[PDB]
């Protein structure tokens, strides 16, 4: 059936403390998806090359 | 054909298998095949189910060398359970192009 | 015409990949070009520019 | 002529993934990095370095038979 | 609509680089097709500012490329660009006919004869180009290649004196030279792009040999961002040669003006036209050395039908790659030897190693192949 | 492996064809004695010298 | 659950896409106020009195 | 370049503009030449003007030794001994031939520490895409 | 097959030159078309020998 497909679990991979799936994705999304995205920041300021 | 030393022929063909490495990929030997004019023949002769094994076989075995891995020991295909699932089919497909040769040149 | 001597390797001031030419032992070396050859040796690409 | 929709036919294979957001960017580096170059190495050399230990040792050979026959020749200069 | 698949350019470019289905195993190695595009746009617009200072006439030839590197603003920096570019173009390229060789690409043919073309086409520029400087390798470089080529039996005496100008050595003489060199790079860009048009008629081979129909992912983003990647790394390794060691690859004989009455102490070549020059004089005759240097290019044209094992790369098939760098092997030995001076050691490892490039090609590979077969069951 | 190219009959189309390529070696005979000027066969006929 | 600084700049500027094309021009500001204190001081100390503008002192005494 | 000949035995002296780039070991091979010089060999003869020098192509050179002690005198105060002058025209000479050399070796530092900027975050930004796919599972399920 | 219509480049010449819908009317003063396109590869190769010279 298609009630026996659940996804596998993919915790080897997440951003170490929103591994804590028991709080919801409010607080851990105010500051977790920017610091490599600031490696955006100096890969455009240091483009200008 | 010989009969005596071909058990020393047996052993050399058991060195060749696990030194080629299709088997730690998880695949079978027709599975390696490349895909000429005649073989693309025999793959849309298969059976469904024979056909649906092979696709997965050889994307599961594309996505382990996209991240430079191979499968655990206990997965490997084994010497004795490998099966030439296709090998009858070509046989005949390659029968049938020969007569459309031989009855153009006389 | 049967073996040659080649030339061994000396610890110039110049011989790092950062390392720049001195400039006092630039200015030495045209006065000894200027008064010991320049009599039987030309340097037709240099100016004194 | 071949697009997306038009490759191949395929049945009861199922893909799951997750969002580049959703994951850290090193999981392991240097705890799965290493043992993993290291048996990609020991499947690679014993076809690959016996060619090339052969050329060292015509290299080595070829560039002292030179040395002896360029007047290197003290017991090779007799009257 | 989405304009990018309804507006008559971008759509050309949509289907050609945006949205072409390509395999998601593809490894690095074929990082270098577009390596060797950067190379060419490189060389070319560094050429065409070379090609304003320069002046063809052999008094004044060495003249004007002392000028350029000592007077003219930026002359310096520009003139080793395309002297160190041109021995990157060499390396990418050698790069490259070994990955299609060893993976088996030569399978599609119309891609792969239009490839054997362009392999002869940028040898005989680089050659025209190291003639234009005249020093003592432009001018001893240039005599040994046109009295091989008074060897050609019925036509070969009036094509040498086609190329000088009709006279030995004068000003008229590098005016033909430098308008072949000219023109040659731009024939080079043009059968660049049919090459690519006959690929995207099947689309790319993988490191395994097998079709991948059923896991192709978009080109962009996976294989923009990885050939930006590699084009940067090459970047890198080019101005690491130019800035803190433009003459390692050089030779310094080529400082001297060229003089029909002074003497090179030697005859060396530039690093990637020694083994050629090996197999040359291992030929002592000069009507077979010539073809000899022609059918070393040409054996790869023959590639498609000597192929007799079942699967179509080298990943599966253990004796096959022992073959492989037994040959790459070969052609180290090859351009040692074509810089070594004609004395014994080095006069039969030179045709001895001239053999074994032909031998394994033609004999060796195919009839091991077949015994591969064999101990598989086919 | 190149006996695709023997038949019973495959050498019959050689026969229908040899007449039409009889002929056009001798193009070359008489196309280039015209372009190229050759003074081997210009001393051939009393037509031309 | 305290998270790292991250997200800085994900919600302000970078996330209009503005700032993320503008960042080449924008943002091409204050670094060769930077790198002079890089390059050019690293290369006159690794060659101390060496260079002209080092020992030009002597001769330019008018 | 025949009155040239004539005033030294038949040799042409060679121009001096590229002579280090010109020569298999430069500045090395030139300071070996000027302070090299030593008497012939027994066994060994010689032209009536042609000198014996063991680090020249062929042993016999026509150049007689031109520099000295106290060939000259420096405006430094500089003792001008035979070594410290041979020193002088090796370094005068290399900067004739490689007039760019220090402006070289300065946009070679300027290059290299602004792509250690671009190069780690082009490569950050390849790895942000490609962990879609290095995640990925798959499942079989006839 | 018609290799007119089934080979990589032929078919794009195919549809460029050979079976383009063209109207039946069209007068000579549409030739100035293919006239431009004379004009400017003639100046190409010409200049191309004056400045080897200049
Ligand atoms: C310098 C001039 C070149 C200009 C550089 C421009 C930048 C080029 C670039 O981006 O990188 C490509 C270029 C080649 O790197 P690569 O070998 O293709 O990298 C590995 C790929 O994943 C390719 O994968 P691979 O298979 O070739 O790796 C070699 C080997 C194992 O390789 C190893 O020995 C360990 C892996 C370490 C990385 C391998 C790189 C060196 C090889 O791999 C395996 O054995 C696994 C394959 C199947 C066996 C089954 C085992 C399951 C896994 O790297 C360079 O920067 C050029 C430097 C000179 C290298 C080439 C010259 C020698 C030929
Ligand atoms: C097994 C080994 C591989 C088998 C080779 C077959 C496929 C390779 C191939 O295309 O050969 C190119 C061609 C040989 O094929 P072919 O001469 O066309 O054969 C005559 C066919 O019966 C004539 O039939 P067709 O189908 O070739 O007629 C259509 C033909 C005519 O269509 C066109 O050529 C388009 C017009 C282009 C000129 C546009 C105006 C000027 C600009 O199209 C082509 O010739 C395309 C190939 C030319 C590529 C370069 C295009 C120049 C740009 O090139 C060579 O002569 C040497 C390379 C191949 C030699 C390998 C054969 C063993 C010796
Ligand atoms: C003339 C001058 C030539 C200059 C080039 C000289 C370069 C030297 C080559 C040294 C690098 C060695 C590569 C290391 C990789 C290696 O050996 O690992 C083996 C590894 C295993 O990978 P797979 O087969 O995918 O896995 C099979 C399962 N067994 O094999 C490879 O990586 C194969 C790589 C294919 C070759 C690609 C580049 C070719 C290399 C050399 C080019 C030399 C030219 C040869 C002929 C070209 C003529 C113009
Ligand atoms: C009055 C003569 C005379 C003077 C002074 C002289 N030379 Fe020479 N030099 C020669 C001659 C003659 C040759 C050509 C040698 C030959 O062919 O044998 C020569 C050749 C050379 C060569 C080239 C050797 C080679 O391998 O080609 C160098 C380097 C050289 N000289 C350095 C110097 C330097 C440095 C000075 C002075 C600071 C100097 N010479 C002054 C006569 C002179
Ligand atoms: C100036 C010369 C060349 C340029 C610009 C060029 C460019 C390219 C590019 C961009 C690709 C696609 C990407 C890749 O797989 O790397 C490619 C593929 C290919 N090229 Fe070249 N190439 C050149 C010369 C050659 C030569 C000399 C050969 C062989 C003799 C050749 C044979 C091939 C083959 C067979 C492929 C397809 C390989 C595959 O998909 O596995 N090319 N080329
Ligand atoms: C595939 C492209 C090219 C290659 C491989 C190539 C190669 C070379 C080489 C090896 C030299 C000798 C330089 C030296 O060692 O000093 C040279 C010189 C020269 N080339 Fe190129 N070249 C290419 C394209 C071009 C183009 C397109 C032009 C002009 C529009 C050009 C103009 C020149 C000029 C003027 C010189 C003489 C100046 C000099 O020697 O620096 N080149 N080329
Ligand atoms: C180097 C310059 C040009 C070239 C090579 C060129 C070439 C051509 C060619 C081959 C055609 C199709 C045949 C024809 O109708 O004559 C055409 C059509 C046309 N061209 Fe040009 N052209 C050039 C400049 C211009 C200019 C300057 C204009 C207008 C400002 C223009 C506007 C048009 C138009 C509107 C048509 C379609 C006319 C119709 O079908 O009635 N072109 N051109
Ligand atoms: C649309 C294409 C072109 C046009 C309309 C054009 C026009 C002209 C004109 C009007 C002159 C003055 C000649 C005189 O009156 O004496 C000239 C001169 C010249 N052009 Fe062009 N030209 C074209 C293309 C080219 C190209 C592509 C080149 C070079 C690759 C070239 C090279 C020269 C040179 C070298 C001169 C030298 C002066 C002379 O020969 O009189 N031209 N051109
Ligand atoms: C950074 C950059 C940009 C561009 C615009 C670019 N373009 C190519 S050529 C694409 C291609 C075509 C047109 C036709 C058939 C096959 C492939 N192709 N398929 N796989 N690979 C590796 C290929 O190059 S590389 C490259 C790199
Ligand atoms: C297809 C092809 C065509 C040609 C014409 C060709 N020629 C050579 S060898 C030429 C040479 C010699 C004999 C001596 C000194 C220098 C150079 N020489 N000339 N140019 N360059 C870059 C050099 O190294 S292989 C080759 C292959």
């Amino acid at each position: 059936s298609h009630t026996d497909i659940r996804v596998p679990d993919f915790s080897d991979y997440r951003r170490a403390e929103v591994l804590d799936s028991t709080k919801s994705s409010k607080e851990s999304s105010d500051a977790r998806k920017g610091f490599s995205y600031l490696i955006t920041a100096t890969t455009t300021v240091g483009v200008a090359y | 054909a010989v009969a005596a030393s071909s058990k020393w022929l047996e052993g050399i063909r058991k060195w060749y298998y696990n030194a080629a490495g299709f088997n730690k990929l998880g695949l079978m030997r027709d599975d390696t095949i490349y895909e000429d004019d005649d073989v693309k023949e025999a793959i849309r002769r298969l059976p469904e189910n024979l056909y649906n094994d092979r696709v997965f076989r050889i994307k599961r075995a594309l996505d382990l060398t996209m991240r430079q891995q191979i499968l655990p020991k206990e997965q490997w295909t084994k010497y004795e359970e490998d099966k030439f699932y296709l090998e009858p089919y070509l046989k005949e497909v390659i029968r049938e192009r020969k007569e459309r040769e031989e009855w153009a040149k006389k | 015409t049967d073996l040659e001597l080649h030339a061994p390797s000396y610890p110039w001031s110049h011989r790092g990949l950062l390392s720049s030419l001195d400039h006092t032992s630039i200015r030495r070396g045209f006065q000894v070009y200027k008064q010991v050859c320049s009599s039987c040796h030309s340097m037709d690409y240099v100016a004194y520019r | 002529g071949r697009e997306f929709g038009h490759l191949t036919r395929m049945r009861h294979v199922i893909t799951y993934s997750l969002s580049p957001f959703e994951q850290r960017a090193f999981p392991h580096y240097f705890t799965k990095g290493i043992p993993n170059v290291l048996r990609r190495t020991r499947a690679c050399i014993l076809r690959v370095a016996p060619p090339f230990v052969v050329f060292y040792l015509v290299y080595t050979w070829g560039t002292q038979e030179f040395e002896k026959s360029k007047r290197k020749n003290p017991a090779a200069y007799e009257n | 609509t989405n304009i990018r698949k309804s507006h008559p350019l971008m759509k050309i470019i949509n289907n050609a680089f945006i949205d072409l289905p390509a395999p998601s195993n593809i490894s690095s190695w074929w990082n270098f097709g577009s390596l060797l595009g950067i190379c060419l746009i490189l060389q070319i617009l560094t050429g065409l500012f070379l090609a304003m200072h320069y002046t063809s006439d052999t008094t004044t030839a060495f003249s004007s490329v002392t000028h350029i590197c000592r007077d003219v603003n930026y002359g310096w920096v520009i003139r080793y660009l395309h002297a160190n570019g041109a021995s990157m173009f060499f390396i990418c390229l050698f790069i490259h006919v070994g990955r299609g060789l060893y993976y088996g690409s030569y399978m599609f043919l119309e891609t792969w004869n239009i490839g054997v073309v362009l392999l002869f086409t940028v040898m005989a520029t680089a050659f025209m180009g190291y003639v234009l400087p005249w020093g003592q390798m432009s001018f001893w470089g240039a005599t040994v290649i046109t009295n091989l080529l008074s060897a050609i039996p019925y036509i070969g005496t009036d094509l040498v004196e086609w190329i000088w100008g009709g006279f030995s050595v004068d000003k008229a003489t590098l005016t033909r030279f430098f308008a072949f060199h000219f023109i040659l790079p731009f024939i080079i860009t043009a059968l660049a792009a049919v090459h690519l048009l006959f690929l995207h008629e099947t689309g790319s081979n993988n490191p395994t040999g097998i079709s991948s129909d059923m896991d192709k992912i978009p080109f962009h983003p996976y294989y923009t961002i990885k050939d930006i990647l590699g084009a940067l790394f090459m970047m890198l390794i080019l101005l690491i040669l130019v800035l803190f060691s433009p003459d390692l690859l050089g030779d310094p004989d080529n400082y001297t003006p060229a003089n029909p009455l002074n003497t090179p102490p030697h005859i060396k070549p530039e690093w990637y036209f020694l083994f050629a020059y090996a197999i040359l004089r291992s030929i002592p005759n000069k009507l077979g050395g010539v073809l000899a240097l022609v059918a070393s290019i040409l054996i790869l044209i023959l590639m498609p039908m000597l192929h007799t094992s079942k699967q179509r790369s080298m990943m599966f098939r253990p004796l096959s790659q022992c073959l492989f760098w037994m040959l790459v092997a070969d052609l180290i030995t090859l351009t040692w030897i074509g810089g070594q001076p004609v004395e014994h050691p080095f006069i039969i490892i030179g045709q001895l190693a001239s053999i074994l490039y032909f031998l394994i090609i033609l004999v060796l590979m195919p009839i091991t192949s077949i015994i591969e077969n064999n101990l598989l069951k086919w | 492996m190149l006996s695709r190219f023997l038949g019973p009959r495959y050498r019959e189309l050689a026969r229908n064809w040899i007449p039409t390529a009889s002929m056009w070696g001798a193009v070359g005979a008489v196309g280039l004695v015209w372009a190229t000027d050759w003074r081997l066969i210009l001393d051939w006929v009393p037509y031309i010298n | 659950a305290a998270p790292t600084l991250t997200a800085r700049l994900y919600s302000l500027l970078f996330r209009r896409t503005s700032t993320f094309a503008l960042t080449i021009a924008v943002g091409a500001l204050f670094f060769e106020r930077a790198f002079d204190q890089g390059a050019d001081a690293i290369y006159e100390h690794i060659n101390q009195g060496k260079l002209w503008k080092h020992i030009k002192h002597k001769y330019e005494n008018k | 370049p025949e009155a040239a000949r004539a005033a030294n035995n038949g040799a042409l002296p060679p121009d001096l503009s590229y002579i280090v780039r010109a020569r298999h070991g430069g500045e090395d091979y030139v300071f070996s030449l000027l302070t090299g010089y030593c008497e012939p060999p027994t066994g060994v003869s010689l032209r009536e003007g042609l000198y014996f020098n063991p680090y020249f192509p062929g042993q016999a050179i026509a150049m007689a030794p031109p520099i000295y002690n106290e060939v000259l005198e420096f405006d430094d105060g500089t003792p001008a001994t035979m070594s410290q002058v041979a020193k002088d025209v090796c370094t005068f000479l290399r900067w004739a031939s490689e007039p760019e050399h220090d402006h070289r070796k300065r946009m070679g530092l300027k290059m290299l520490m602004m792509m250690g900027l671009l190069l780690p975050l082009v490569y950050a930004m390849k790895r942000h895409k490609w962990s879609v796919l290095k995640s990925r599972k798959l499942a079989y399920r006839p």
